[PDB]
RNA sequence: UACAGUGAAACUGCGAAGGCUCAUUAAAUCAGUUAUCGUUUAUUUGAUAGUUCCAUGGUAUAACUGUGGUAAUUCUAGAGCUAAUACAUGCUAAUCUCGACCCUUUGGAAGAGAUGUAUUUAUUAGAUCAAUGUCUUCGGACUCUUUGAUGAAAUAACUUUUCGAAUCGCAUGGCCUUGUGCUGGCGAUGGUUCAUUCAAAUUUCUGCCCUAUCAACUUUCGAUGGUAGGAUAGUGGCCUACCAUGGUUUCAACGGGUAACGGGGAAUAAGGGUUCGAUUCCGGAGAGGGAGCCUGAGAAACGG
């Protein structure tokens, strides 16, 4: 009909399809270093905590990243912490051990229906699939 | 009037339940002010901000045009033969818009006289009129927007174009 | 074609080209006709859209009910149901319209409750 | 709340500011607390961006006009003048506020989309672009859609840069708010998916609106600079 | 309080005459001075004395404005009104150069020349003025210096002034007092005279009659004078005739006409000047056009020569005789002039109207007998009936045609003025093949044949009314003759002439095909009729335009043919109109 | 010794500029979108004011004083003055063109036409020619050819008619009219109109329930349309006279629901919680209850 303007249109997602065994896979046959910490500063509470997650180590880059890119400190704005920080913790101590999440294994969420198996070029007939092999 | 909208009349598949609104000030249904024969009296009405509205309701000095020169000109009112808007209106002999009224015509009678010397290229249908002094004319200015009573009078064409009606 | 009262006269005989598309008729343009509304000369002006469509109804004088089928690939039961759709529009004279007789009209300048069209060209 | 084309981050407070009236639109405008606050980043909050408004150091349209929530829309040159930090705001390819630097040459100057040509009062040519440059006698010959170039010291159009076949557009609008360069075709309707069509690296084609669309120059030769990467 | 001023000079006639006079008795005795300045002249005043007579005009004129039925007209107010023309004279005058206070008293002296005379216009034929020698002497006093100094065209105080005393009979006695058509006649006559030029010799017409009428030898002299201004000031109305008015020259021309006739120089100059609108442009009007031409025949009846007012004459006749509109009323005036123009020539020219124009039955087609044969050699009239009668005319179709032929005989006999005329005839044989000409066309046609006398053969062959046959033979024999941009072109219009795209009949793409081979047997004529390939292909162009979309697309289709055959045998040219003409199919293609 | 710093009570400029409870509204709520030359628009922003006849305009009234009434309120009765950016009356240079004449370059004197805005009435300005070429007569009649252009608000009046600066600042500054004689360079606010922004209301279109034991509906708040009047911010059957018998639907009209405390992309997504999980609004009102008025760029006012 006509043309309307749609950020969820053009809109960087890109967490419909990040899952931790494929992110897993491609951090080992990367051959490119991942810039792992020195191997104390990475456990929280003196151990009361876990180690730390690997999510949760890159939302803390961004985090001071951020406090180091615009001059400010964040808040305790109570309705957002009671939701996700309890819940958070909670999740993290039910699941990672050792610093490693075992939650990804145990839930259901189907690999192959939403990372591999490419949707677009889905190559519907034998003549693109022969040209896309060769 | 009440209100303005198509809310508390049907559209025309004759839906029903209506219970729409309550109803709000866009929709100022507003009381209608028919002008009559008097001296002149007006009513300036408030309206978004700083619109003021002149309601004409007692105005008598009818500026009207010679058409065929378009001559405005001043002069009086006498009252109303046709206008089957409603009719009750000519027989109530009220002044509003499209309404042929009755005029003595004295300084359209002069002006031509100070252009012309001869007293009395033009109809007889209203030379006769000019005889008489009471001429038809149509008022086409609103006294209830614009507060005023201005119109052309009528010179031939439109007069009988009326006088074949009634 | 003076049956109704009030100095039926034109409004300032004076003629305008409508345009952008839509050719007006010459009698139209010079005749007898009073061109109250129509979107050559008329009073209204013309804007908005543009829409397409035959006609079922044209009963009363000054009223053209037009008819609009438009396709759209529907994917919820997988199949197509046939569009209809419904809406007056006043005269002009051009071409006196039957049962059929598709109509191209454009948004303009509401005249009754249920119109914002009038006609510009017939085929 | 706070919308898409300021690159607003999620991360910035609870309230998003409403720019005030001013020339420019909504939608099509950030503000100058938005733009020197966390865009480019001069100043880190409120208090310091009303200090720096009230140290007045901005020329945005050649002027000061001191307010935070002033919507300086697409293309009002932006001239501070420590370090003459000259910058000329454009869109990006996701709909977003580019600020392309520019010199004091092209800060010297900018351009109008003309929205209508009127005959109001005492037989004067009009022109009106999108920041409202009420300019005085042109050429006759301003179309619909054309643009004029702004002075910025005078308003006087001195350059006439017309919509027709064969010139370098804009596009703000559609699902396609910024993109460049303009030769597939020029599929004229009379009212609805009514454009120019515009191509890619794969020479691809778009549809858009008309009014959502002006033309910047000539394929291959704009003036008005772009940036890179 | 300047509405209430326009409201005061409104409602100021509800009054009577009495009270208006006595009104206007106090408003002149505010600023009279009329025992100091209603004898000869103002004695003192000041810049608030000037004001006061001045805000005494500038009601005057509002009043005169107002009712301009009587004013309340008076002799203290004209003797009043006059004593402030001369305060505001002596004070202007007199006055050392500031220029405020003189400005402002020569602004004050046009406005109240404005206030004094439209007394004249607006109560001219009910004041009548006995007491008019002192307040003339003041203006002949005033006006002194008006010789080109109120000429102008837009100068409209002693213009207008004088325009009300001349367009009356008995206006005139300050005219034939001392002067008014000696400073009407210089403005008039002046070398860069302007527009109101017009309305000074109208005014100057207006008069004339008046003189013409009133008792007076003076009046008789001024009629004298009125002659000769018309007589010198001829170019006046030659160099102010820019606009649609020719009437108006056209209706002084017929009174000074049946006023006097007076040398062979002044019927010299009238005869060019009458013809002048023959001579010089198309667009005057019917009835301005009928009495020109009847006034400079009234004209050469009167005092003209024999070779040149002949010559002018007889260019008349050849133009208007050929010309014939106004249903015989324009060539009832040619005929006037061809009879009139006083040669042999004339002779010939009345005798072929004579014969040929007895009102609408056979005489014309016993003329053209009576001129095939007895042929004479003066030839413009006949060649102008000639060509008259082979235009789309009704009756001596096949007469016309055989009068043609006989004088391409004539032509063959004298043979190189009567070649040097067959030019004329060729330029318009090709005007009347480019119409709607069903009858006239083919006689044009069989001109050509009897001009051509293989190419008069197939002539002959194509001249059959069968068209199917002859046109595939039209078509045989232009490809005959291709195994010329005028004559090609004639041939070609003739082709599309009988085909006209005249949806009535079949074979019309075959004919199609015929009208552009013998286009494209033109176009392998590169050096010649490339112009006529280039107005043909051009104007296949305008047909394509022009409300027709199935017959010139192939016409055009086959039109591109020769030229890319002939950009394949270059294997320059002004390819921008090429460029265009890519451009105009573009334009079309998505429309 | 006509004003002088704190300073109990008043007006002004602004402020409160956005929140409880109850019955259950199915693309009519709501969203996206076109338009408004059909329209109201404070504010922001851009432009944009030439009609003067024989040294600066009058009282009414607060605060202030004084006498009192009442059980008594931001309840009141007489009497007295006093000034306003309060009422309301009146003071204000000669400047724009066509240029008879020229004396040649420093070129402009004579005559003539002049000069705003707002409210509503009428005629109206809004078919020509120039070349690169048909004929070249090495001259021209030239728009049918090749293109190119002004182009298919000026006038005659109404009206209890608005104003042409009583705002402030930076700057002693110029010229001898023998003194504030002429002041004069500059900036913001003024101020009519138009545009723009924002906002408001109407407007075409687009958007998941079952639906025929809901098949006929609509003239029983006019049903559908014209013409005209009213009034509206205006168009508009939005109300009124007269006139036509309309208009929709089986291609699903109109009509009946819950998990319409749940839904409609309304939307944050959270790197695994696979419909839990973030947010806009349930519908519309009410300030004891209906009724009637007023206020304001915006109100049928949360506070008249």
């Amino acid at each position: 009909f006509e043309d309307r303007f749609d950020a969820r249109e053009h809109k960087d997602r890109s967490n419909k399809s990040r899952m931790q065994a494929m992110e897993e896979y491609i951090r080992e046959s990367s051959d490119q270093p991942d810039w792992s910490a020195s191997i104390g500063a990475d456990i929280v509470n003196h151990g009361r905590g876990g180690i730390k997650s690997l999510r949760d180590t890159e939302k803390e880059r961004r985090v001071t990243s951020f406090e180091e890119d615009n001059f400010t400190r964040l808040n305790i704005t109570n309705k957002a912490e009671k939701r996700k920080q309890k819940q958070r913790e909670r999740n993290a101590r039910m699941n990672v051990i050792g610093g490693e999440d075992f939650g990804i294994f145990s839930s259901k969420r189907k690999l192959e229906d939403s990372t591999s198996r490419r949707g677009a070029k889905k190559t519907r007939s034998a003549w693109d699939r022969a040209q896309r092999r060769l | 009037g009440i209100s303005r909208d198509s809310r508390h009349k049907r559209s025309a598949t004759g839906a029903k339940r209506a219970q729409f609104r309550k109803k709000r000030k866009f929709e100022l249904g507003r009381q209608p002010a028919n002008t009559k024969i008097g001296a002149k009296r007006i009513h300036s009405v408030r309206t978004r901000g700083g619109n003021k509205k002149y309601r004409a309701l007692r105005i008598e000095t009818g500026n009207f045009s010679w058409a065929s020169e378009g001559i405005s000109k001043k002069t009086r009112i006498a009252g109303v033969v046709y206008h089957p808007s409603n009719n009750e209106l000519v027989r109530t002999n009220t002044l509003t818009k499209a309404a042929i009224v009755q005029i003595d015509a004295t300084p359209f009678r002069q002006w031509f006289e100070a252009h012309y010397g001869q007293t009395l290229k033009i109809e007889s249908s209203v030379e006769s009129q000019f005889s008489a002094g009471r001429l038809y004319a149509c008022i086409s200015s609103r006294p209830g927007q614009s507060g005023r009573c201005d119109g052309y009078i009528l010179e031939g064409e439109e007069l009988a174009f009326y006088l074949r009606r009634l | 074609q003076s049956e109704r009262a009030f100095q039926k006269q034109p409004h300032i005989r004076w003629y305008k080209n409508a345009g952008l598309g839509f050719k007006t008729p010459k009698t139209a343009i010079e005749g007898s006709y009073i061109d109250k509304k129509c979107p050559f000369t008329g009073l209204v002006s013309i804007r908005g859209k543009i829409l397409t469509g035959t006609v079922v109804s044209t009963k009363m004088h000054r009223t053209i009910v037009i008819r609009r089928a438009y396709l759209h690939y529907i994917p919820k039961y997988n199949r197509y149901e046939k569009r209809h759709k419904n809406v007056p529009v006043h005269v002009s004279p051009a071409f006196r319209v039957q049962v059929g007789d598709i109509v191209t009209v454009g948004q303009c300048r509401p005249i009754s409750k249920t119109v914002r069209f009038n006609v510009v060209k017939v085929s | 709340a706070a919308p898409h084309h300021w690159l607003l981050d999620k991360l910035s407070g609870c309230y998003a500011p409403r720019p005030s009236a001013g020339p420019h639109k909504l939608r099509e405008s950030l503000p100058l607390i938005v733009f020197l606050r966390n865009r480019l980043k001069y100043a880190l909050n409120g208090r310091e961006v009303k200090a720096i408004l009230m140290q007045r150091h901005v020329k945005v349209d050649g002027k000061v006009r001191t307010d935070t929530t002033y919507p300086a829309g697409f293309m009002d040159v932006i001239t501070l003048d420590a370090t003459n930090e000259n910058f000329r705001l454009v869109y990006d390819v996701k709909g977003r506020f580019a600020v392309h630097r520019i010199t004091d040459e092209e800060a010297s100057y900018k351009l109008g989309k003309v929205k209508k040509v009127q005959l109001g009062k005492k037989g004067v040519p009009y022109v009106v672009t999108h920041d409202g440059r009420t300019i005085r006698y042109p050429d006759p010959n301003i179309k619909v859609n054309d643009t004029v170039k702004i002075d910025l010291a005078s308003g006087k159009i001195t350059d006439f840069i017309k919509f027709d076949a064969g010139k370098l557009v804009y596009v703000t609008g559609g699902r396609n708010l910024g993109r460049i360069g303009t030769i597939v075709h020029k599929e004229r309707h009379d009212g609805g998916f009514d454009l120019v069509h515009i191509k890619d690296s794969l020479d691809n084609t778009f549809v858009t609106r008309l009014n959502n669309v002006f033309v910047i120059g000539e394929q291959g030769k704009p003036y008005i600079s772009l940036p890179k990467g | 309080n300047g509405s209430q001023s326009i409201k005061a000079e409104d409602e100021k006639v509800v009054m009577p005459y009495v009270l208006r006079i006595f009104f206007g008795r106090a408003q002149v005795p505010p600023t009279s001075g009329q025992k100091r300045s209603r004898k000869i002249a103002v004695i003192s005043v000041l810049p608030n004395f000037k004001k006061p007579y001045i805000n005494d005009f500038l009601s005057l004129a509002s009043e005169r404005l107002d009712y301009n039925y009587f004013f309340g007209n008076s002799h203290q107010i004209n003797s009043s009104k006059a004593t402030l023309k001369t305060i505001r004279r002596m004070t202007g005058f007199v006055n050392i150069v500031n220029s405020t206070l003189s400005v402002l008293r020569t602004n004050f002296p046009l406005h109240t020349n404005s206030v004094l005379q439209p007394l004249i216009y607006s109560i001219a034929m009910a004041y009548y003025v006995l007491d008019t020698e002192s307040t003339e002497e003041v203006h002949l006093r005033k006006m002194a210096s008006n010789l080109r100094q109120q000429g102008l065209k837009c100068l409209s105080s002693v213009f207008e002034f004088v325009g009300n005393t001349f367009d009356w009979s008995t206006s005139m006695e300050d005219i034939y007092a001392v002067v008014v058509k000696p400073r009407i006649s210089h403005f008039s006559d002046e070398n860069l005279q302007q527009p109101s030029s017009l309305l000074r010799l109208f005014l100057y017409w207006a008069h004339n009659p008046s003189l013409y009428q009133f008792l007076y030898y003076d009046e008789f002299a001024t009629a004298t004078a009125l002659m000769d201004t018309i007589s010198n000031q001829h170019v006046k109305e030659a160099v102010i005739g820019p606009i649609i008015e020719a009437a108006d020259s056209i209706i002084r021309n017929p009174v000074n006409d049946d006023h006097y006739v007076d040398l062979v120089t002044l019927i010299c100059t009238s005869c060019l000047k009458i013809l002048p609108s023959l001579y010089v442009k198309l667009s005057d009007s019917n009835s301005i056009s009928t009495f020109l031409n009847l006034l400079v025949s009234i004209t050469e009846m009167g005092f003209i020569q024999d070779d040149h007012v002949r010559s002018r004459l007889i260019s008349s006749l050849i133009s208007i005789l050929k010309g014939k509109l106004k249903k015989l009323q324009e060539n009832d005036t040619q005929k006037i002039l061809k009879i009139l123009k006083l040669i042999v020539f004339n002779y010939n020219c009345s005798w072929s109207d004579i014969e040929e124009l007895y009102t609408t039955i056979s005489s014309l087609f016993k003329t053209f007998d009576e001129r095939n044969l007895r042929v004479s050699l003066t030839e413009l009239f006949i060649e102008l009936g000639r060509k008259v009668p082979e235009l789309e005319s009704i009756s001596k179709l096949v007469a016309d045609l055989n009068s043609y032929s006989s004088s391409r005989m004539h032509e063959y006999d004298f043979p190189d003025f009567i070649n040097e005329k067959p030019n004329l005839n060729e330029a318009s044989k090709s005007i009347s093949m480019l119409k709607d000409i069903l009858l006239p066309n083919i006689r044009i046609g069989l001109r050509d044949s009897l001009e051509e006398v293989v190419l008069s053969y197939m002539v002959k062959n194509t001249k059959y009314f069968t068209d199917f046959e002859d046109m595939a033979i039209l078509l045989y024999n232009g490809d005959e003759e291709a195994d010329r941009r005028q004559r090609a072109i004639k041939r070609l219009g003739e082709h599309a002439h009988q085909l006209k795209d005249n949806s009535i009949s079949h074979y019309l793409i075959p004919m199609i095909e015929h009208y552009v081979f013998s286009d494209d047997e033109r176009y392998r004529n590169i050096g010649n009729e490339t112009q006529i390939a280039i107005g043909g292909l051009a104007q296949h162009m305008s047909w394509n335009q022009y409300k027709a979309l199935l017959r010139r697309y192939i016409s055009m289709l086959k039109t591109k043919p020769n030229q890319m055959k002939q950009a394949v045998q270059l294997i320059t040219l002004r390819i921008v109109r090429d460029g265009a003409e890519s451009k105009l199919t573009l334009s079309k293609f998505p429309s």
